[PDB]
């Protein structure tokens, strides 16, 4: 920009395939977004998460498959401090974060002020009714949020 | 923190004949209501057997053990987090 007497050193230092393998919403799409999206689906389960996730990853050059399990369901990815497992049981569940709003209402009126306050917002608890059972987990849908604008 | 430690003592037992779940004690369920300031069959009633609305019906059914042990474990870590998130205003309140 100030035009001074330079030449480029490249020093080889960026990460950003490894970034958009996690982070990237739409053209190929990266982990969190499908974990977002395959978290809507009433026959989606932790395990298809990772089917799916070799569809659209797989050869990717910062993506690894585990050491042939498929039944605890994990990948491998290569992050700069080195190659982590990641074990996807139960993360559509905690993508997701839903809770029982008929108790969660009890305590929006309960008779001490205290939790009261800490329950004041209670607009935005998200129903499921999700029957969670191994190998056939089933996503019915039950939702409840003020003008319809809940986020994973 | 006393109530959030208290809801892990709440024990589901699936019984055979209806293949749900009930409360098979009171003391578990009486420390929590009694620390939440809330009564203890709405609580009961709602752990077990939630009365529902999916958009336009009202759905009343009866919840497995597996899924009431997720219940009482999910609202367990949600009142600590909003303990926290609490705490952490109240701090900002005073610096700035």
């Amino acid at each position: 920009r100030e035009g001074i007497e330079w030449n480029f050193i490249d020093f080889g230092l960026d990460l950003q395939p490894c970034i958009e393998l996690i982070e990237r919403p739409t053209n190929p799409p990266g982990v969190l977004a499908l974990l977002d999206e395959e978290c809507w689906f009433p026959k989606a389960t932790d395990t298809s998460f990772v089917e799916k996730l070799i569809q659209e990853q797989g050869n990717h050059a910062k993506f690894q498959k585990s050491k042939q399990l498929k039944d605890k369901t994990e990948f491998c990815i290569l992050h700069y401090a080195g190659k982590v497992t990641y074990n996807a049981s139960a993360w559509l569940t905690k993508n997701m974060d839903p809770l029982n709003d008929n108790v969660t209402s009890l305590l929006n009126q309960s008779s001490d002020k205290f939790v009261a306050d800490l329950w004041k917002d209670v607009d935005r608890i998200v129903g499921l009714d999700q029957m969670a059972k191994m190998t056939e987990s089933s996503l019915p849908s039950a939702s409840k949020t003020k003008k319809g604008m809940f986020r994973t | 923190v006393s109530s959030v430690l208290q809801l892990g003592n709440i024990v589901f037992k699936k019984e055979r004949n209806t293949d749900q779940a009930s409360m098979p004690d009171n003391t578990a369920a009486q420390k929590v209501c009694h620390l939440m300031g809330i009564n203890v069959t709405d609580f009961t009633r709602s752990i077990l057997t939630p009365r529902i609305k999916v958009g336009r019906d009202v759905v009343q059914k009866a919840q497995t053990k597996e899924q009431a042990d997720f219940a009482i474990e999910a609202l367990a870590k949600a009142k600590f987090e909003r303990l926290f998130r609490w705490i952490l205003t109240r701090v900002n309140k005073a610096l700035d």
